[PDB]
DNA sequence: GATCCCTCTAGATAT
DNA sequence: GATATCTAGAGGGATC
């Protein structure tokens, strides 16, 4: 399954926060 | 801080006329006044309440000298309301057989305000009049009344059996007392009241003329004595060189009962004889008492436990810079979904009081956000000991004020990533065209908004946001019933409470046939357990 | 619950893993050790109620209960812990390699079928009900098992019947000297949809970066808050489930424990009379409230009864257009409503029809909400929610109704009247320029709770006896320097336009 | 029947 | 310096 976390199966992987990035 | 409210309620024989199927105006006014006094007593407010009755057989007021201001009695002077007043309202007050002028009664009540306010500090002097206006009155003191009310800074409200503008239902969302039995005397009284309200305020007093049925489902009685919340001073900082002095108030904050149910002994009814304790014992068998100071803080780390003392946790704790309201950046309003709002409060951000420069700066920010259809993502921290939050500050422009509304936004950890099966793509859960048409008819029939003709404004037929919380009124009723009749069971929920909580009878009647179609087209069967 | 999660870490102990291609990189053995350390930390933070194990093959000693050769079961399937983390940290890189070589052998022959049998029986030993059976295999060669076709075929049959059982065998492309040389044994020994790893993979790492990316979250599983009944009237009733798609994550509460022996201490609270000292039954107490000089006495059942209005569920008051739902009328976080066919049949069909028609007509179902017994009701609006799929065809917004609470009359606070001071169009334009300069794209997961992050770092440092807790970076802070550089003279111009030179 | 989660009610202590 | 928020003790549901 694409976009699936390898640590906790059944839940999508969490993208890193990043914060505020000005365009 | 403290207000002086005088309830000038009619007692005359006219309001005792009970039209079949409709509760009498005397009973409706009694219910409204009981609603007001119940909150004023059980909320422990410091406002002092006086009760003036006009239309009674007897006379007792400091204005009677023989054939003037007759049939008006001052039942209660300005003092803290109590269960004595509540019992007087419930049972000891009886309808009279005489008639009195609702303007002479206003004179008497203003006299009470003026000659009992001295020696005490009152920020507000409110007064409410409950009458049906179906009595002959002398309109010769209007100028004096208006001048005295304006000079003494005394508010006004009026409550009538009919609203200003199926079966009648007290407290419901529908037509009030029918607009066909109003006599010419009532018409003259109504136009006099309209003129008085106009002269006192301007245009918005026509909104301050209520009916008992609609006042039972509104907080309008407490409108002129409600206390405004305290402000939260801070600065709205954009970058490190642009600061705007602001003041924030809580718009929506769920109200809960302040008084707590004290646990007392079933015999002596005293909390002193009953006291709790905590017991610390080992989780294994042979529970042994553990001394209070022989326990240290700990934490779970997987299958193990680690000690983490209070002082060590304080030393290693995340330390905030302090109170702040700082903009992290601006984003489109469409990117901040309403379904992601967090927290348990809503903040409205105004400029600092008596600060024209701050007002101009905040208005410029609000107008820029509104024109660009953008919102501000801000960092909010109530104090240096408060956990910082990230939220959205979207503009809110009205005809009399402008502000930024702050609602807390979620963090990464707050979101829940749940998978739900698709409904549109489902094959076994696909409604047919007949079912879709039946649901369409149901939606059309159960509409709670009416589109006004010749105007593009939608009128709400069930504005629940103006309905007070029924739990407080139910609790007050139960407490008063127990206080007055200590040896009787609690009374049932009041019919007008149920009526304001129920949808309009027009909607209920209209929703009959479509609901039958839904029942006959949707085979709902309960699964056997 | 739907079962727990089980993971087995399979690490090769061949001599070829102990060497490094270059000298500025990290050797495969301790790099995989760091991988497992990161997985343990992530599981402890997020999903501590899972099972993790580490087994080594290609060694001299053995400790597996079923007693096969050249296989060391270092850890059994059990919950992750700081003790296990430190035990595996005992083999970390420098001097870790020497301790590994001193405590277990390396370079010895091994059998893949033997290893898979060990993994299978190790899974079978634990009695817990598990949703997933996954093993991660760490190696960077395939030569030793390619010499004997008989044992290669035996290992292939072992993978086959493990796949039939439901063992989700993963492959980790580890740092190889001259390439892993896939498509001989490890391509068809694993369970894959297709040849995604069709390249030779000269690179040392494939998914190790996201294997090392730690997960600092509570990671809660799906569970319906309440299985209520949506009542159109007294006769048409459907069953729905209530879920919280957003819930404010809390710092885990501290546990009280004995000082020197360090075991949890349970707490029991008892109420007794001061005079007699004996225990009091719940019928021996009454609830009291005092107003002024009058005391009101109620039973506990009476106090619970006065809060009772309606039976639990949702009663459909009517349908109201979405334009009448004011955005600034937020009271408490919204809930999600989804149909439940396990209670009433046809609930899904009626829910789908209602959702379709509400979305078409842009109306919200106004309902009276009673979460449970003896609780006052609130008015809620069932805002229709359409399913939203991104470019990857994964679900980001579930279909259903968004149960949004509506405030009551006394939930709203009035505010002091202010003077509506208007802003000139030039000032509005200057702030427009400022806002456009500070524009950015917002996502719901763009920020992390600094308090929770710092608490997790502190807990990890204290449990692992680190020299100092590594400080979390507060992403919820204004980048003041970047903002000033981006703005420039716009702020000064706005201040000149608005603020008089006294304020 | 235990456990975990989630509101609700109640107590305290800083800013 | 009243206040609000943070933190710390009692019940109902879901799922083992």
């Amino acid at each position: 399954c694409p976009g699936e976390s390898l640590i906790n199966p059944g839940f999508k992987s969490k993208k890193p926060a990043g914060g505020v990035d000005f365009d | 801080n403290k207000a002086a409210v005088v309830l000038c309620m009619d007692v005359g024989f006219t309001m005792s006329n009970s039209i079949p199927g409709i509760e009498s105006p005397f009973e409706q006014a009694k219910k409204v006044i009981t609603m007001f006094v119940q909150r004023q007593v059980f909320a422990e407010n410091k406002d002092e309440i006086a009760l003036v009755l006009f239309g009674t057989d007897g006379t007792d007021n400091p204005l009677s000298g023989g054939d003037q201001y007759q049939n008006i009695t001052v039942h209660r002077h300005l003092m803290l309301p109590d269960f004595d007043l509540l019992e007087d309202i419930e049972s000891k007050i009886q309808p009279g057989s005489q008639q009195a002028d609702f303007l002479d009664a206003l004179i008497v009540s203003m006299d009470v305000i003026q000659h009992e306010t001295i020696g005490k500090k009152f920020e507000k002097r409110h007064i409410e009049i409950f009458t049906d206006l179906s009595s002959r009155f002398s309109k010769s003191q209007l100028d004096i009344i208006i001048h005295s009310l304006k000079k003494c800074d005394i508010s006004l409200q009026f409550f009538l059996p009919f609203s200003l503008g199926g079966p009648f239902r007290l407290g419901g969302h529908g037509p009030s007392f029918p607009l066909k039995g109003i006599t010419e005397q009532q018409k003259e009284g109504l136009e006099i009241v309209k003129m008085v309200m106009i002269s006192l305020e301007g245009e918005d007093g026509l909104d301050e003329i209520y009916s008992f049925s609609e006042s039972l489902r509104k907080l309008c009685v407490f409108k002129k004595i409600e206390r405004h919340s305290i402000h939260w001073p801070c600065r709205l900082t954009i970058g490190s060189n642009l600061s705007i002095r602001i003041a924030a108030y809580k718009s929506i904050l769920q109200e809960r009962v302040k008084k707590t149910w004290t646990v007392v002994d079933a015999k002596t009814l005293k909390k002193e004889d009953i006291q709790k304790e905590t017991v610390y014992c080992l989780n294994d068998d042979d529970e042994t008492e553990v001394l209070k100071e022989d326990i240290i803080q700990g934490f779970r780390y997987g299958s193990d436990i680690v000690p983490f003392s209070k002082v060590d946790e304080e030393q290693m704790k995340y330390k905030s810079e302090g109170k702040c309201f700082s903009v992290l950046g601006f984003c489109k309003s469409s990117q901040v979904q309403r379904r992601f709002f967090m927290g348990n409060q809503v903040l409205k951000v105004f400029a600092a009081r008596d600060d024209e420069a701050a007002a101009v700066a905040l208005s410029s920010l609000i107008h820029a956000l509104d024109d660009l259809d953008m919102v501000a993502i801000v960092r909010y921290a109530y104090d240096k000991r408060a956990n910082p939050q990230v939220g959205v500050a979207f503009p809110h422009i009205k005809h009399n004020y402008e502000c930024l509304v702050y609602v807390q936004l979620p963090f990464m950890e707050d979101l829940r990533q749940y998978m739900f099966s698709s409904l549109k793509n489902s094959k076994k859960y696909a409604p047919t065209e007949a079912q879709l048409n039946a649901v369409d008819a149901l939606i059309d029939s159960m509409s709670l908004a009416k589109k006004d003709e010749k105007t593009d404004t939608l009128e709400d037929l069930f504005p629940t946001t103006k309905i007070p919380n029924p739990r407080f009124q139910r609790l007050f009723q139960c407490l008063l019933h127990r206080a007055l009749h200590p040896r009787e069971p609690l009374p049932p929920i009041q019919q007008h409470i149920w009526n304001m909580l129920n949808p309009p009878a027009e909607v209920t009647t209209k929703s009959q046939i479509p609901l039958s179609k839904i029942k006959t087209l949707f085979p709902l069967i309960e699964a056997k357990k | 619950y739907s079962g727990r999660d089980s993971l087995i870490f399979l690490v090769d102990a061949s001599k070829a893993m102990f060497e490094s291609q270059s000298e500025d990189e990290l050797t495969p053995f301790d790099m995989s050790i760091q991988c497992i350390q990161s997985v343990y930390i992530s599981k402890i933070i997020s999903s501590d109620r899972d099972l993790l194990a580490v087994v080594f093959y290609g060694t001299e000693k053995d400790k597996n209960s079923v007693n096969f050769k050249n296989i060391y079961v270092l850890q059994e399937l059990d919950n992750p812990g700081a003790k296990r983390i430190l035990e595996l940290d005992q083999f970390k890189g420098q001097q870790g390699q020497k301790r590994f070589q001193d405590m277990m052998g390396h370079g010895s022959d091994y059998s893949l079928s033997e290893v898979l049998w060990v993994c299978a029986n190790l899974f079978s030993d634990v009695q817990f009900k598990m949703s997933h059976k996954r093993i991660m295999l760490f190696t960077n060669e395939d030569n030793p098992h390619g010499n004997d076709s008989a044992k290669a075929s035996r290992a292939r049959t072992k993978a086959g019947d493990l796949r039939d059982t439901g063992i989700f065998l993963d492959l980790m492309h580890l740092k190889k000297p001259g390439g892993f040389d896939i498509s001989l044994f490890y391509r068809d020994i694993i369970s894959i949809a297709e040849d995604e790893d069709l390249r030779v993979h000269f690179e040392e790492s494939s998914k190790l970066e996201d294997l090392l990316r730690k997960v600092r979250a509570k990671e809660t599983r799906k569970r319906a808050l309440s299985r209520l009944k949506l009542k159109l009237n007294k006769d048409i009733v459907i069953s729905v489930g209530i879920y919280n798609l957003v819930q404010k994550a809390l710092k885990p509460p501290p546990i009280k424990l004995y000082r020197e022996t360090n075991e949890p201490v349970k707490t029991k609270t008892r109420t007794f009379n001061t005079s007699t000292g004996g225990l009091l039954l719940p019928s021996d107490t009454k609830r009291s409230q005092i107003y002024g000089s009058r005391q009101i006495i109620l039973e506990k059942e009476e106090t619970e009864e006065l809060k009772r209005f309606d039976d639990p569920g949702l009663m459909l008051m009517g349908f109201k257009p979405l334009v009448l739902l004011k955005k600034h009328h937020y009271l408490r976080p919204s809930l999600f409503v989804y149909p439940e066919e396990s209670l009433v049949i046809g609930s899904s069909t009626l829910f789908s029809a209602l959702l379709i028609k509400c979305l078409e007509k842009e109306v919200a179902a106004l309902c009276r909400y009673t979460p449970r017994r003896n609780i006052p009701p609130y008015f809620v609006a069932l805002v229709p929610q359409e399913e939203e799929l991104d470019d990857q065809k994964i679900q980001v917004t579930p279909p259903g109704f968004q149960l949004v609470f509506l405030p009551f009359a006394d939930d709203k606070r009035k505010m002091p009247f202010t003077e509506k001071i208007m802003a000139t169009p030039e000032q509005v334009g200057k702030m427009k320029a400022i806002v456009e300069k500070l524009r950015f794209t917002y996502r719901s997961d763009s920020f992390e709770n600094p308090v929770l992050q710092q608490h997790f770092r502190n807990l990890e440092a204290l449990a692992l006896d680190l020299m100092e807790p590594e400080q979390a970076v507060d992403l919820t802070l204004p980048k003041v320097e970047a903002m000033n550089k981006r703005l420039g003279s716009l702020v000064d111009e706005f201040k000149e336009l608005v603020y008089p030179p006294d304020y």
